[PDB]
């Protein structure tokens, strides 16, 4: 379909020139390639929904970006040369395996002169790398979040820094992957990934995109039932509400309010500053608890951990300053070694439920003052060095 | 069609009509099968509204009956059985026809010339019907093998056939056919293959030993394999001691093949294959022996002497030594009713500084010992274990190797260098010594199985001679349950004085420049003739002890447990066996008593 | 050729028969439209992807065939023996009539009659034990039952391979089998064949026959064990919509055909064909004159202590902890919280002391007569024994968790050995079991979280040696609190030697062995068997509390919190008495309880419960 779209789009933009009758000096331009860059197609439900009815549609996704391998170069066009005469000749992969004559060009001849290939001198795309953290929302449950990649392409490439929210859409797809790196076996179970079409070069358009008004914002955006909203402001009326609330929060758990109360707070802390730049305390409240054991004092953390959508719940010792941040593990799975966000950097944004706090590796934590001072995290640690937000 | 019917086998099956109608015990007994195949039919059918059809052969009766059946079957299994299990699958069919297989047979004899052990064997032997005797292993890991072919054809419908004879197929062997997998029939329609009407069959192969007994004195084992498939698969554990009905294959081609040493991998077809027991020597003691026997048995004395009867070259440790009779002897064994069974066996440990001929006297132990193997630190692989030979060995049915414990069952380990033993093994051990079982679920085959063995072991002291002054325990170095696990732990020291030293040297010199060979002989029959049981004379004595054991050694040593009660009951039980009563008495608990002190202290 | 790959005429027909199918099907009486049609046309409405037959139907529909004849073929004897092909050909019946297998859409699957119906009376399920499954049912469709381990992640498999020629077009359909392939070039097309010029062909994934396979082994329910032996394992096959429904740690009962696939092991190791065989999984099942084999337990009374004896009599002594483990088996009543929550619901219990008591030999005990108990010990039980992992199972499709331990024994005790010896990976996976229901994996391929209902039995030695009276409580005790806080029932099991007692021990060990049989003159031991009768019968009671055995409750847990503060600092302890402490007694009375059935909660379940508790410990003082 968009190979039909495309085609005749370029027709299309051709008819209009002319119509204009000399146009852009002069028709070069008509020959340049004119791509669709679809958006907006269809409510997709996740990834894990998805069936194997469908392999190959646009679908739509979200959620931040996890991490983004380097720029993998893809000859369309492998480069081959011969050892006679030399002839430079060179054979384009199209489909996924390269075909290579074994001889020859210039001489031919024959002869069955050696043709050689020039690595250095083979086309590249890159079409990038992104791991992706998928949130749908409408968690079904009991599924926790998938993560995805997508292999964009081309000038997509790039154009996503990790952590970003985006809406992109693009192709469901998947491949087999052969087992034993050494024999031609393939492994059956096919393996799945994103063809990457559409993002929300759209980077270069930016906001003129947001142009036509972007959808209505997306009508509201589903805000609630205005008439739950009216509840609400209702509700705030409730003189009681401050402590009506506090009540509503734990019910299992039995006095110990004013606890209560300065957790709810910590849920409403604060407000974010920017001052003209740097300022950002954000509304950031650290609160430590400690008394008697078997308070409960575990139930607790339980239970903002339930609430609390991007938090994290973990023990003392459990843990050490590393764990936190930067696993840079080996991904492995393509064989690399692949950078993986430890515990804090995740917890970015909500929460983070801190088990025998007391206990803590006096390695670990050290990571800590640097987090509650900063509220950010600097790794110059191995291959990147970097300080990241959290 | 195929080949056509033979007066060859035509007269073989009719002549074995005759037969078995006289002698006619079999005619009723596959009715038998029948019978309980179809009550249990029946129960399948209307209650929530199975046996196997070979059936034995006595060959006794052919040497009446049949001279020359006998001598042809024997001789020439190959033509005599498949006319034979023809007529039987026929006079089968013949009892109930209405409703609607191999329908093999044992070939019980009477045996046989052809009696011949797995030592003895081919090659006049070779292609005969044997006889062989011998411990399982390595066994195998049964992998279910398929039957006959069968194929539908569209448009034409129908239906094919199809089968496949394995080199184990039949027993003698033929010309091989390969048969491949039919698909894709002649005219060119394609062949839809369907299941559950082609048959399949189970498959098995085991390996077999020379009978460890009757092994001579010592030497290379020579073992040989046999496949067992289907009903006779499975039915014995490795280290089984059995005797196999089976065929002498030479399967397979020598390499006279393929042009381009070694040949013609040779094996025994099922057969029969009965599993037989045999104690937990040989010996001959004629009428004499056990008479000398009988009157030594009266002599009051005899057991000091008998206790000093193995130290021929070691001065001291009588208490050692009589504690070593004990082990030979070992308190019975219990399996009580719907329960575990009692361990009548003691295992003991010896710990001193080297030159103490420790591993000089388990030598003198493995000697005299009837049987068992020996094994000395690290050591290993497996011990006592199958190793679950893989892979199969042969026909796809994964092996079992009997390990030592296993092919020491019934038998006297020497663990040597037992500090030096890992640890791995070590929690084995404990399932070994005291659960007295080992079980395997390593991939594979899910068994428990049996090791009796009786154990003693000597290991350093934990570094150096410190032995001697250090302390009770960390001298030990081998925790823990371990420690409690040895019925016996003897402390032996090298610690010198000039006395002593002299009356060493004296012997020492002397050997330079109550016959034992009685001993074993002695020691058989008491084995198997006869148990003690048990009486309440003794009984108090021994509690008694106990309560004074735990009661004040916990104050001056450790650990006294309930386990020491059961030690001092197969101690008494076996004293009682030295003095060959048929009882127990309070004399030998006065012994048990002084020995387990002297243990102690 | 003939007398080449013979035919042999059996009594099946599938000509007469594939028609029969065709008369059932759609056209059927007993469920205005008649059952499969109306259902035929919501597959055809798009909106139904499987289709799951039953043969009770069909039984019914031979019985109407029958009477009410003509004579027609048995379907369901020769479906059993065969049911394979029954499948496809099934599947072509049906295609016709509708409101080629590449364009299908539809999932077939198929419902074993038990029943009921077999009491018509009409064996295609009879559940059954791995061990009792023979190599002879091969291609026989089979009923079972077993403990789900593996169960594993499905992956898309394909069936058959699309190339297209695009020279001579057409198509190039190339079915595919185990692991791997290789893909076909030129062209195959009839077109492109003899020509002086092949076609050259590549597949299109949208074309291609792809499935999701969903791969398990299923274990022995190892009370069907054999004496001996280890419970058995087995593969199964699933795919399509079966798939997901399946976890590991299941007791399900599965149907399916037990069908073949070519395998050997080393190659030299196999005189051929074997097969390997596999399962496929066709559909998956997850008080009367009996109250009277209770009722001579009942009738006698003292139950709580005539079970109590009953249990491991083999051992003197210690009766109280074994009025322990009865209510430890016994366990109840749990509870949810209205949002809810919930709260277990079950019995922790640490033995302690060293080095005899054969400690263990309880456990074994225990682990024997528990059903779904499982004993184990630390080093023993790996850290992965308890957790499952993620990897693939046969026959189906793929990548499988298969746990142990906990969720192999749920719903059942679990009994632990060298309980010290487990270090702490162990320690702390227990230490969050406490949550019951609750086993979190997010290593690597896992994010699930399993929910474990297993009870828990601690055996340890105490700090080397024995329990140093020098050394306090928890000196002496080498376990953090934390989890003993966990720990409901701490047996702490120390030996004074004493003259009088051991004799009678003595006596006992004694006797038996000298007997097989110890209790005499006069005690009635349980069997076991009627035994987990009665507790399935007590099971069942689900008891409510007395609003004054509430208020006592409180009084006393006051008094229990207030003293044993008023201990302060060390010796004795361990304190605190925390709510947990509460909440346990409260579970425990609530198990004596049902032990009365109850219903009551009278007041001297609960004063029992407080015997018990303060006999527990306190032990420290002889």
């Amino acid at each position: 379909v968009i190979s039909i779209m495309d085609q005749t789009i370029k027709d299309c933009m051709v008819s209009l020139i002319v119509d204009n009758n000399l146009d852009y000096d002069l028709d070069e331009i008509e020959t340049k390639f004119y791509k669709v860059r679809p958006y907006n197609v269809g409510s997709c439900k996740g990834m894990r929904e998805l069936n194997p009815n469908d392999i190959d549609k646009l679908i739509n996704l979200k959620g931040l970006v996890l991490r983004s391998t380097p720029v993998i170069p893809d000859m369309k066009v492998a480069f081959f040369k011969c050892n006679v005469c030399d002839h430079t000749m060179a054979v384009e992969i199209d489909r996924g395996v390269i075909q290579e004559p074994a001889r020859c060009e210039r001489i031919d001849c024959n002869e069955p002169n050696s043709m050689s290939l020039i690595h250095n001198r083979c086309s590249f795309a890159d079409k990038q790398v992104i791991k992706l953290q998928e949130t749908p929302d409408f968690v079904p449950d009991g599924q926790t979040p998938h993560s995805i990649s997508l292999c964009v392409y081309d000038e997509l490439v790039d154009s996503c820094r990790a952590g970003d929210r985006i809406e992109v859409t693009g192709t469901f797809r998947s491949i087999p992957i052969r087992a034993n790196s050494r024999q031609r076996v393939l492994k059956s179970l096919y393996k799945t990934y994103v063809d990457v079409v559409h993002v929300k070069t759209s980077t270069i358009e930016q906001e003129l995109m947001q142009n036509k008004v972007d959808h209505n914002e997306v009508e509201e955006v589903r805000q609630i039932t205005d008439q739950d909203l009216a509840k609400i402001r209702e509700v705030a009326a409730r003189e009681d509400l401050y402590s009506l609330l506090a009540r509503s929060i734990a019910p299992s758990i039995y006095e110990l309010e004013d606890v209560k109360k300065g957790i709810l707070l910590q849920l409403f802390g604060g407000t974010n500053k920017t001052f003209t730049k740097g300022g950002r305390y954000r509304g950031d409240i650290n609160i430590l608890l400690c008394g008697d054991p078997s308070t409960s004092k575990s139930q607790i953390l339980q239970y903002v951990h339930k609430i609390t959508p991007r938090g994290v719940y973990t023990s003392g010792k459990g843990s050490s300053a590393v764990g936190l941040t930067a696993y840079i593990t080996r991904d492995v799975d393509t064989k690399q070694l692949v950078l993986e966000s430890g515990a804090l950097v995740l917890s970015d944004g909500g929460v983070c439920c801190i088990d025998e706090f007391d206990k803590m590796s006096d390695s670990t934590r050290s990571v800590l003052h640097e987090v509650m001072e900063q509220q950010t995290i600097s790794i110059a640690k191995a291959g990147i060095i970097t300080t990241l937000n959290a | 069609t195929f080949f056509a019917p033979d007066a060859v086998f035509g007269d073989r099956v009719r002549r074995f009509q005759e037969f078995l109608d006289t002698f006619t015990s079999y005619r009723d007994s596959v009715r038998s099968i029948q019978v309980y195949n179809s009550n249990n039919a029946a129960n399948y059918n209307d209650d929530q509204d199975i046996l196997p059809h070979r059936i034995i052969i006595s060959l006794d009766d052919l040497r009446e009956f049949d001279r020359s059946f006998w001598s042809g079957i024997l001789v020439e299994p190959a033509y005599f059985i498949p006319p034979a299990e023809k007529a039987l699958t026929d006079l089968a069919d013949s009892m109930d026809d209405v409703p609607h297989h191999p329908w093999k047979l044992s070939f019980k004899g009477s045996f046989g010339a052809h009696a011949l052990s797995p030592r003895t064997l081919t090659a006049q032997h070779l292609n005969k019907l044997v006889s062989v005797e011998g411990i399982v292993t390595k066994t195998s890991l049964v992998r279910p093998k398929l039957i006959r072919s069968v194929h539908y054809a569209a448009k034409t419908g129908r239906f094919h056939y199809r089968d496949y004879t394995d080199a184990t197929t039949t027993l003698t062997t033929r010309i091989p056919t390969p048969a491949i997998y039919p698909t894709e029939d002649t005219e060119g329609n394609k062949l839809t293959t369907e299941y559950g009407y082609s048959t399949f069959i189970d498959h098995q192969r085991i390996t077999v030993q020379e009978m460890p007994e009757m092994a001579p004195a010592g030497q290379l084992p020579r073992s040989i394999d046999v496949i067992l498939d289907d009903d006779l698969v499975d039915k014995t554990k490795p280290g089984d001691r059995v005797n196999v009905v089976g065929v002498f294959k030479s399967l397979g081609a020598g390499g006279m093949n393929q042009s381009n040493l070694i040949g013609f991998k040779t094996l025994i077809l099922g057969n029969t294959v009965y599993p037989l027991h045999a104690r937990s020597a040989r010996q001959m003691l004629t009428d004499f022996d056990i008479r000398n026997i009988n009157k030594l048995s009266k002599k009051k004395d005899i057991f000091d002497i008998l206790s000093q009867s193995l130290a021929p070259s070691i001065y001291g440790h009588d208490h050692i030594k009589k504690a070593i009779l004990l082990m030979l002897m070992g308190g019975v064994e219990k399996n009580l009713e719907n329960g575990s069974h009692l361990r009548g066996d003691i295992n003991i440990l010896m710990v001193g500084d080297p030159s103490t001929a420790k591993s000089q006297l388990l030598r003198f132990v493995l000697n005299t010992a009837s049987l068992a193997i020996a094994t000395t630190g690290r050591g290993s692989s497996g011990v006592g274990l199958t190793a679950a030979v893989t892979t199969d060995r042969e026909t796809g049915e994964r092996r079992l190797e009997a390990g030592a414990m296993v092919l020491a069952d019934r038998g006297v380990v020497c663990i040597d260098e037992f500090d030096k033993m890992t640890d791995v093994d070590r929690v084995a051990i404990h399932e070994v010594m005291e659960q007295q079982t080992v079980t395997i679920a390593k991939a594979g085959i899910h068994t428990t199985l049996n090791a009796r063995c009786s154990v003693i072991a000597a290991a350093n002291p934990v570094f150096g001679q410190y032995d001697v002054n250090r302390d009770p325990h960390q001298n030990i170095a081998l925790p823990d349950s371990l420690l409690s696990r040895f019925d016996l732990l003897f402390v032996v020291t090298d610690d010198i004085n000039e006395i002593r030293d002299r009356s060493i040297s004296e012997h020492v010199l002397r050997t330079h420049r109550v016959t034992i060979p009685f001993l074993r002989k002695y020691v058989q029959y008491a084995k198997e003739r006869v148990i003690p049981q048990l009486t309440q004379e003794a009984i108090n004595v021994i509690v008694k002890n106990y309560t004074d054991l735990r009661n004040d050694d916990n104050t001056k040593k450790s650990p006294i447990t309930a386990r020491t009660l059961e030690t001092l009951i197969r101690l008494a039980t076996a004293h009682a066996k030295v003095r060959l009563s048929k009882t127990v008495n309070k004399v030998d608990a006065k012994v048990a008593a002084n020995l387990l002190r002297f243990a102690l202290l | 050729m003939s007398a080449a790959l013979p035919s042999i005429q059996l009594p099946v027909d599938y000509n007469n028969l594939f028609n029969e199918i065709t008369d059932f099907l759609v056209t059927f009486k007993q469920d205005k439209g008649p059952k499969y049609m109306a259902m035929l046309q919501k597959v055809a409405n798009r909106e139904l992807n499987s289709v799951i037959i039953d043969l009770d139907d069909i039984l019914q529909y031979q019985n109407e065939k029958f009477l009410q004849g003509t004579q027609a073929d048995d379907l369901v004897s020769a479906i059993q023996q065969n049911a394979n092909h029954f499948t496809e050909l099934f599947c072509r019946a049906i295609d016709n009539n509708m409101p080629p297998n590449l364009t299908r859409r539809y999932f077939l699957y198929f419902k074993p009659l038990s029943q009921n119906c077999a009491r018509r009376y009409r064996i295609s399920s009879k559940p059954l034990s791995v061990r009792q499954i023979k190599g002879d049912f091969l291609g026989q469709l089979i009923t079972v039952r077993g403990i789900i381990t593996r169960v594993s992640d499905v992956k898309p498999a394909v069936e058959v391979i699309a190339y297209t020629c695009d020279q001579c077009g057409y198509e190039v359909f190339q079915e595919v089998n185990s692991r791997t392939f290789t893909p076909l070039s030129e062209c195959t097309s009839e077109e492109c064949s003899q020509n002086q010029t092949k076609g050259q062909l590549f597949m299109s994934t949208r074309a291609s026959k792809f499935s999701a396979f969903q791969e398990c082994k299923i274990q022995e329910l190892s009370q069907q064990v054999p004496v001996g032996h280890i419970p058995r394992s087995l593969n199964i096959h699933v795919n399509g919509t079966l798939v997901r429904s399946l976890s590991p740690g299941d007791i399900v009962d599965v149907t399916g055909i037990f069908l073949p696939a070519p395998y050997t092991g080393f190659k030299a190791l196999k005189a051929g064909l074997l097969t390997e065989t596999y399962l496929e999984a066709q559909f998956v099942r997850q008080t009367s004159d009996v109250e009277e084999r209770v009722m001579e337990l009942i009738t006698s009374g003292d139950v709580y202590n005539r079970l109590a004896k009953s249990i491991a009599p083999e051992i003197y002594g210690n009766l109280d902890v074994k009025k322990a483990l009865l209510l430890l088996l016994v366990g109840g009543v749990d509870k949810r919280v209205g949002d809810g929550m919930k709260i277990r619901g079950d019995i922790n219990v640490c033995l302690m002391g060293d080095p005899g008591v054969a400690k263990s030999q309880l456990l074994k005990a225990i682990c024997k007569i528990s059903p779904r108990g499982v004993y184990t010990t630390g080093k023993g039980s790996s850290g992965v024994g308890l957790t499952a992992a993620v990897m693939k199972d046969p026959v189906t499709d793929e990548m499988i968790l298969e746990g142990g331990a906990l969720v192999l024994a749920d719903n059942g005790i679990c009994c632990i050995d060298e309980f010290d010896k487990m270090d702490e990976s162990d320690r702390t996976a227990i230490h969050e079991v406490m949550e019951q229901q609750t086993i979190s994996i997010s290593k690597a391929g896992i994010n699930t979280t399993l929910n474990a209902r297993t009870s828990i039995l601690a055996a340890a030695n105490p700090l080397y040696g024995r329990y140093n009276p020098r050394l306090s409580p928890l000196d002496n005790i080498n376990l953090p609190a934390a989890l003993l806080s966990r720990f409901d029932i701490l047996f702490l099991m120390l030996d004074i030697p004493s003259r009088d007692d051991d004799e009678k021990l003595a006596e006992h060990v004694t006797y038996v062995h000298m007997h097989n049989k110890q209790p005499d003159l006069d005690f009635t031991p349980v069997e076991p068997s009627k035994m987990r009768e009665y507790i399935a019968y007590a099971k069942t009671k689900r008891p409510v509390m007395s609003e004054a055995v509430n208020d006592y409750v409180v009084q006393a847990y006051i008094r229990l919190r207030q003293d044993s503060k008023r201990e302060m600092d060390s010796k004795f302890s361990f304190g605190q008495a925390t709510p947990r402490t509460l909440l346990g007694i409260i579970r425990l009375s609530q198990a004596l309880a049902k032990l009365r059935l109850a219903d009551m909660v009278d007041i001297d379940d609960v004063e029992e419960a407080l015997r018990l508790v303060r006999v527990s410990k306190e032990s420290l003082y002889q």
